[PDB]
């Protein structure tokens, strides 16, 4: 495909950072996003 | 000259380090935490310790004792925690740091002033004799932190418990380059080889800051918000999910926070709602963090009456991310008991 799909459809790790300080605010893993 | 990119790094890699702790747990499992909630409280209890146990629980932060004097670590916390409540004007992010003393505590009058000036920290005077009383008054601090988002962090407290040391942070900031709704279209996320689940996925045909590294052998996206934070989402290669784990490191991200270049893609991401609810104990165990929660506790920064222990840390966040933007938040409680 172009552009090329980037599909999130499968476990994946994410970070939210502070932008001054870059410090890791939050470190997260989705294995299964029904999963609360 | 500042101070918080002088622990930054130390911080960033005790998550990874932290985090490989809890993916080593359940492989089946959604994580999530808060790096800073956590990491903070250990330090201004820190403030509290003294020889070994003071060692373990600094070490075991990822902070090098020879190499960074300990005065300097606090400064830097100072600075951290001063840095994140300031206002930015388009993102919401607070922290805060309590301390909820019994009555009939004396404390060690500098300890107290050490978390005031450096963690900011508040102190309140409770009767821990009214267990149910003294349960509700910690959620509700909380509560009111975290807006409504962290309810229950505390849902056993213990009958003789002598101090609670609480934290929070709250964020809620919203995307620069928004999912416009009408696009969100329920589709299949494949959670395990046999498992598969129908998810809302968010779609945009745009020009992200997205690229993909051979190392990491992952795909990479990054995305601002609106203001002082960003976002950034990893998609390993498929059987590289264990790769991705352990090649992370501090220096990488920031490689890609200098990166502001844009690629066209397709991209589709879910929508989310998760928490993650943890009890600590076994996972700072395994990164050598045990004497505190030994009767080797040494507490004598915090009162001389009687030798205290740490008996619980337990950790809760919650993550919602839609179409608009993220709201998150997490809070990290510890309560100390005598011997
Ligand atoms: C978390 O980590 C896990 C690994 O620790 C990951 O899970 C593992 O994933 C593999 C995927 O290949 C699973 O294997 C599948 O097994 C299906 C058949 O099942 C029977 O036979 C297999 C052995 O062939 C066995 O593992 C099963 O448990 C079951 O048999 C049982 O076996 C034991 C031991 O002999 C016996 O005592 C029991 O009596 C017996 N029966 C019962 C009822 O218990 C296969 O059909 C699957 O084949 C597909 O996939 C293959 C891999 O791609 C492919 O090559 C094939 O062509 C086909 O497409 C598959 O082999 C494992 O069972 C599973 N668990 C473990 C412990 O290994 C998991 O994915 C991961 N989760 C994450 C990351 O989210
Ligand atoms: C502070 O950090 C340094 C660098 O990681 C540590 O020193 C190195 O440690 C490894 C493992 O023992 C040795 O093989 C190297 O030779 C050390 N480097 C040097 C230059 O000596 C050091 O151990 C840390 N401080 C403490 C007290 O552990
Ligand atoms: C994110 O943080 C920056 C600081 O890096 C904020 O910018 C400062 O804002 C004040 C006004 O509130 C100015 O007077 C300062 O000069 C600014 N810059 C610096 C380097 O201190 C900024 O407002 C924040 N949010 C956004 C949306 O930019």
């Amino acid at each position: 495909s172009i552009p090329p799909e980037v599909k999130f459809n499968k476990p994946f790790v994410f970070l939210m950072i502070e932008q001054n300080t870059k410090s890791p605010l939050f470190m997260g893993k989705v294995v299964n996003p029904t999963q609360k | 000259h500042p101070t918080f990119n002088k622990i930054t790094p130390n911080l960033a890699e005790f998550a990874f380090s932290l985090y490989r702790q809890l993916a080593h747990q359940s492989n089946s499992t959604n994580i999530f935490f808060s790096p800073v909630s956590i990491a903070t409280a250990f330090a201004m209890l820190s403030l509290g310790t003294k020889a070994d146990t003071h060692d373990e629980i600094l070490e075991g932060l990822n902070f090098n004792l020879t190499e960074i004097p300990e005065a300097q670590i606090h400064e830097g916390f100072q600075e951290l925690l001063r840095t994140l409540n300031q206002p930015d004007s388009q993102l919401q992010l607070t922290t805060g740091n309590g301390l909820f003393l019994s009555e009939g505590l004396k404390l060690v009058d500098k300890f107290l002033e050490d978390v005031k000036k450096l963690y900011h920290s508040e102190a309140f005077t409770v009767n821990f004799g009214d267990t149910e009383e003294a349960k509700k008054q910690i959620n509700d601090y909380v509560e009111k932190g975290t807006q409504g988002k962290i309810v229950d962090l505390v849902k056993e407290l213990d009958r003789d418990t002598v101090f609670a040391l609480v934290n929070y942070i709250f964020f809620k900031g919203k995307w620069e380059r928004p999912f416009e709704v009408k696009d969100t279209e329920e589709e299949d996320f494949h959670v395990d080889q046999v498992t598969t689940v129908k998810v809302p996925m968010m779609k945009r045909l745009g020009m992200f800051n997205i690229q993909h590294c051979k190392k990491l052998s992952s795909w990479v996206l990054l995305m601002k918000y609106l203001g002082n934070a960003t976002a950034i989402f990893f998609l390993p290669d498929e059987g590289k999910l264990q790769h991705l784990e352990n090649e992370l490191t501090h220096d990488i991200i920031t490689k890609f926070l200098e990166n502001e270049d844009r690629r066209s893609a397709s991209l589709h991401l879910p929508k989310l709602s998760i928490t993650g609810t943890y009890d600590l104990k076994s996972v700072l165990g395994q990164l050598g963090i045990t004497k505190v929660f030994s009767n080797g506790a040494d507490l004598s920064g915090v009162t001389e009456e009687a030798p205290l222990k740490l008996s619980k840390a337990v950790h809760k966040a919650v993550l919602t991310i839609d179409e608009k933007g993220t709201e998150a938040a997490g809070a990290m409680f510890l309560e100390a008991i005598p011997m």
